RNA sequence: CGCAAGACGGACCAGAGCGAAAGCAUUUGCCAAGAAUGUUUUCAUUAAUCAAGAACGAAAGUCGGAGGUUCGAAGACGAUCAGAUACCGUCGUAGUUCCGACCAUAAACGAUGCCGACCGGCGAUGCGGCGGCGUUAUUCCCAUGACCCGCCGGGCAGCUUCCGGGAAACCAAAGUCUUUGGGUUCCGGGGGGAGUAUGGUUGCAAAGCUGAAACUUAAAGGAAUUGACGGAAGGGCACCACC
């Protein structure tokens, strides 16, 4: 990520984040989230520094490709908006995911029938995927992070400042991992727009799928 | 967080601390340049001044004592300046 | 439950994509503060970067009790 | 902390680092000192001189710009007074509490606020006996008190 | 026997104590 | 005051507030302010007229408090005392 | 064992505060302590207001409400089932209930 | 509708403020006092805590006046009751109020000595100061108020956290303690006997301050858990319950 430019951020990147709102924080702000900030707004919003962003980005898609084995990443999310998005990374990258509700005791009950040993943690959400980090304390997992301005930065190792909260952000912060790691690991190159489209990870409310179920014809 | 350049403060936090709690020890006070535009003499006035600064040779009264920064007359100008 | 497609509308549907992405917006509403950070990027001037006037009046906080 | 109240304040005056003169300061400490005397002359003290100087005459600290200090330089030619300004003070106070509580018996507030007066007087009357700027023969006694303005 | 009217009962019997004690003065 | 036949003639007593308004306008999280003020008008007429005043919580005010400082109290309070006397 | 934090009563910084009456009781009741509730309360309920407002010489008159700002003893009060015992976790919610 | 007297200061009134604590709430004036902030003012170690000694010290209570509205120890009754010298009710003296003199005690409590340093996060509030888009008033600009968004200090607090501690309940202090030493005052040593006897001392008195022993005893006690129990709160079931 770092003093280098086949990995320096690009301009159709740029767009991209500005487009989903990945710029726009809470209104609250955590102490430990108060180095991934550029300054607040009028409406007390406070606004993300996406160069740290996409620091953050890289080095997250760095750990996760250390990863020899891809098939123990754990790609958490429990809250809607992040369901598809990680159900699509690790079709993306082989990982294995955590769609909605996370049994307690997968990590650490080793009898239960969701118990998975993973070697690295990704979540949609502190405070929402709080369980899961709670159980990466109990067998040694280091945890990547997708953190709001006001996300809680316990048992977090890397945490990627984002907008979290909104469904466009989160689609495009996953499908940037996604496309990230792939591209490190040497399954694309880096002169292509890549095929798959930032579209396809988005969340889409119940009311836009019965808006695609009408408007076929 | 637990690593802090204590020794080099970023200038937006030293002006934002308390005086006496900065690295070295340094006021928010300054003396003024204060004219009023009846007379022709410029008069230091110090920013807090707590008295009735006069003009010497009576054009006018200068500056009022408040709690903190003296209220300057209606009329004057200020630089404030430095070494 | 657990059965053998999952389902085709989680499987097959979920390949949705659109013509164009919501990403792809000609003009970008954006603030002068998010300008005044990319301007401390490599990013001074954008073309599809349209700054709106900025928000008067801070009053966004909820009244106490 | 303070002496006589639960109050842990802060508000204390902060010098700055460069005891250097600064440069628009036309005055030269000859002046400063012939100013110094013009106030004392007038019926001020140290403090009320100090503070009579930085504001009208740009003079920060009369240390700095001269080497001696306000009351050293009062001391000198002997314009100084002959009891301490600060435990002047504390006895003109002293003073005035005890004429309001000579027809207020019921009171009991300004009685204790006294008593704290009268033990700030005692405590610095000891410490300038060390420092023999008082006479070892002088002791604060609120019957000849009214006598030293 | 509640401890204020223990000390109450100790009183009044201390106070039968200064009577004939007070008749030998 | 006169009775001339079949008309009892009256003349102003004293004007009062019913208790329904007068404890309605009393909310928690706002200053009272009260003031009374001993009167004679051009005729011989002695009255002491009662005013009371409320702090108006603002527009975009967020803070639950409405609370005067004393000193705005009692300036307020002279400004009602000057102005019953000023129109009595 | 120390029930609560705020001793029963809401003073902190005080050392004495003036005693109120409650209101169904009489027992002199530290003011902060008091289970202290304002009831707005209309002069009539639901089957006067039909009846009243028929024979209300006027045309369009509102009624007037009675205030009425009710003290409590704490025995007053739960006697009265103003306030409930809580559970040791629901102790410690202040917000009033809805 | 008035008149008189004496209490008392509702609602506003807050986990708000001030005070060393006890305490302090109509208006206005006078009187001295005070913390906090502001300070490129002054003195220059003057300080921290404290045997002796001292000031203030709720309520009740005592002595001599003044006043006596309400309330009400004692007492007189009227009920309840087996009894009821009590709870309930009607009267009601001392007292409650004011003045001068005592008394010096309260679960006088944060049951937490004072001073100082350090170690988390958060949004509030009160006081002062400083800065910043905007709205409103004195409209005629200012500059001041009222909101608004921050920061700094000082205060009463609150929430939160595996800082750490603790027997735990809990505590940003009750932490920084076997990795034990920042300064200093008071004070505890199983339960009773006993805050008793005795001597001194203060007090007009009531009593307060200091204060044992014999003897007796295997526990008394703290916090938390489970159960049973309630003349506590809520929910649920049953024609061996009701409708």
């Amino acid at each position: 990520s770092g003093a280098l430019d086949v990995l320096q951020m690009k301009e159709e990147d740029v767009l991209k984040f500005l487009a989903a709102g990945t710029h726009l924080g809470g209104t609250n702000l955590d102490f430990q989230m108060e180095q991934y900030i550029y300054k607040r707004k009028s409406d007390g919003i406070y606004i993300i520094n996406l160069k740290r962003t996409w620091e953050k980005l890289l080095l997250a898609a760095r750990a996760i490709v250390a990863i020899e084995n891809p098939a123990d990443v754990s790609v958490i999310s429990s809250r809607n908006t992040g369901q598809r998005a990680v159900l699509k990374f690790a079709a993306a990258t082989g990982a294995t995911p955590i769609a909605g509700r996370f049994t307690p005791g997968t990590f650490t009950n080793q009898i239960q029938a969701a118990f998975r040993e993973p070697r690295l943690l990704v979540v949609t959400d502190p405070q929402a995927d709080h369980q899961p980090l709670m159980e990466a304390s109990y067998v040694n997992l280091p945890t990547i992070a997708l953190c709001n301005t006001d996300s809680p930065l316990h048992y977090v190792d890397i945490a990627i400042p984002c907008n979290n909260k909104g469904a466009h952000s989160v689609g495009l912060m996953w499908w940037m991992l996604a496309q990230e790691v792939l591209r490190m690991r040497g399954t694309i190159s880096r002169e292509h727009p890549w095929e798959v489209m930032p579209d396809l990870y988005f969340y889409r409310d119940p009311e836009e799928i019965e808006k695609e179920e009408q408007a076929a014809a | 967080p637990l690593a802090k350049d204590l020794l080099h403060p970023s200038p937006e936090e030293e002006k934002r601390k308390h005086k006496k709690k900065r690295l070295v020890q340094s006021p928010n006070s300054y003396f003024m340049d204060v004219k009023c535009p009846g007379c022709y003499k410029i008069t230091t006035v110090f920013s807090h001044a707590q008295t009735v600064v006069l003009c010497v040779g009576c054009s006018t009264v200068l500056c009022q004592p408040t709690g903190g920064k003296a209220r300057l007359t209606e009329g004057c100008s200020f630089r404030r300046k430095q070494h | 439950i657990s059965i053998k497609l999952q389902e085709e509308e989680r499987e097959r549907r979920d390949n949705y994509v659109p013509e164009v992405s919501a990403l792809d917006q000609e003009i970008i509403e954006v603030d002068p503060d998010t300008k005044e950070m990319l301007k401390l990027l490599d990013f001074g001037s954008l073309s599809n970067l349209q700054v709106t006037q900025p928000t008067v009046g801070m009053n966004f906080k909820t009244p106490r009790g | 902390g303070r002496m006589h109240a639960p109050g842990k304040g802060l508000s204390q005056s902060a010098l700055p680092y460069r005891r250097s003169v600064p440069t628009w300061l036309k005055l030269t400490s000859d002046d400063v000192k012939e100013q110094i005397y013009k106030l004392a002359k007038k019926g001020l003290t140290p403090s009320q001189i100090g503070v009579i100087l930085r504001d009208s005459h740009g003079v920060a600290q009369v240390r700095f710009v001269t080497g001696n200090k306000i009351l050293r330089i009062l001391k000198s030619k002997g314009l100084a007074p002959d009891l301490p300004e600060d435990l002047y003070h504390l006895i003109k106070k002293a003073v005035a509490v005890r004429k309001h509580l000579e027809r207020n018996r019921k009171d009991k507030d300004a009685k204790f606020r006294l008593i704290l007066i009268e033990s700030r007087i005692h405590r610095l009357a000891r410490y300038y006996k060390t420092k023999r700027v008082l006479p070892p023969n002088w002791k604060y006694e609120s019957s000849t008190a009214s006598a030293l303005v | 026997m509640r401890a204020k009217w223990r000390k109450k009962r100790m009183r009044r019997l201390k106070r039968k104590r200064r009577k004939m004690r007070q008749r030998s003065k | 005051e006169d009775v001339q036949g079949k008309n009892c003639l009256t003349n102003f007593h004293g004007m009062d507030l019913t208790r329904d308004k007068m404890c309605s306008m009393v909310k928690k999280w706002q200053t009272m302010i009260e003031a009374h003020v001993d009167v004679k008008t051009t005729d011989g007429y002695l009255l002491r007229l009662f005013c009371v005043g409320f702090t108006k919580k603002r527009n975009n005010q967020i803070r639950k408090t409405s609370y005067a400082q004393h000193q705005q109290v009692r300036q307020i309070r002279k400004k009602m005392m000057e102005i019953m006397t000023r129109e009595v | 064992t120390k029930k609560r934090r705020n001793n029963g009563r809401a003073k902190k910084g005080r050392g004495h505060v003036q005693p109120i009456r409650c209101t169904n009781c009489a027992c002199c009741v530290p003011k902060d302590k008091a289970i202290k509730k304002f009831v707005i309360r209309n002069i009539v309920e639901a089957a006067a207001v039909r009846d009243i407002s028929e024979v209300s010489v006027f045309d369009a008159y509102v009624l007037p409400k009675l205030y009425v700002k009710l003290h409590y003893c704490v025995s007053c009060a739960i006697h009265s089932k103003v306030v409930r015992n809580r559970s040791r976790e629901a102790r410690k919610d202040r917000t009033p209930p809805p």
